């Protein structure tokens, strides 16, 4: 019940304490070999950033599992394309590694996918995304993703349903609460709720082409064995 | 059954 009491300013917060930290970085099978390298590092800080998420460690051992399985790859993009954004033409995977779009050419299907990380960016970036915005968000993204793919049979997963409903409905105030600090209108408001809530499907469309590019990858033996991105995959 | 399922604990 803790998630559902703390407020705009005292939600934001804790999205902010949560953040994980710039992962540093280090032929088409070496381009996957390296973003599967940071995708595999960066999904550690994940699941830790998952569980300081309000409300998170209110689920289930196993529908914390679900939801991460669902989101991975959409949180990575959604943090991809932020990171990115102040650089046009580019996606910012690390500092010290800054891909531009014809470099997603060295893998098969990549280019297309960087394409879509890259007009988010765009957009994210040319409606101005800040931070609170986003950190809300990736939380959001985080707790809808899996929300419609549970085992809704048993009346323990049909709390753990509605509980996430009730806190995405916060976070949908939080940024609320948020959009009437810069000073918009009711319309502008909701009209940029909408906006952000919207991209958030493109980025599902995102994660799953990247899903099944990653799993043919898998195929080819082309990625790396990194032990937790490829059990990643293999809950899809 | 893990990574994944260790972190998150
Ligand atoms: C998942 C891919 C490798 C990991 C990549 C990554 C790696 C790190 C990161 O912070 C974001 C992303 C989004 C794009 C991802 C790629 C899309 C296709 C490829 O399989």
């Amino acid at each position: 019940s803790l998630a559902l009491s703390l407020t705009a300013d005292q939600m934001v917060s804790a999205l902010l304490d949560a953040e994980p930290p710039i992962l540093y970085s280090e032929s088409e099978a070496s381009m996957m070999g390296l973003l599967t390298n940071l995708a595999d590092r960066e999904l550690v800080h994940m699941i830790n950033w998952a569980k300081r998420v309000p409300g998170f460690v209110d689920l289930t051992l196993h529908d914390q599992v679900h939801l991460l399985e669902c989101a991975w790859l959409e949180i990575l993009m959604i943090g991809l394309v932020w990171r990115s954004m102040e650089h046009p033409g580019k996606l910012l995977f690390a500092p010290n590694l800054l891909l531009d779009r014809n470099q997603g050419k060295c893998v098969e299907g990549m280019v297309e996918i960087f394409d879509m990380l890259l007009a988010t960016s765009s957009r994210f970036r040319m409606m101005n995304l800040q931070g609170e915005e986003f950190v809300c968000l990736k939380s959001i993204i985080l707790l809808n993703s899996g929300v419609y793919t549970f085992l809704s049979s048993t009346l323990k997963s049909l709390e753990e349903k509605d509980h996430i409903h009730r806190v995405l409905d916060k976070i949908t105030d939080t940024l609320i609460h948020l959009m009437a600090k810069a000073g918009l209108t009711l319309q502008q408001q909701h009209q940029r709720l909408a906006q952000l809530l919207l991209i958030l499907s493109h980025i599902r469309h995102m994660s799953n082409k990247g899903m099944e590019h990653l799993y043919s990858m898998k195929c080819k033996n082309v990625v790396p064995l990194y032990d937790l991105l490829l059990e990643m995959l293999d809950a899809h | 059954r893990x990574i994944x399922a260790r972190x998150x604990q």
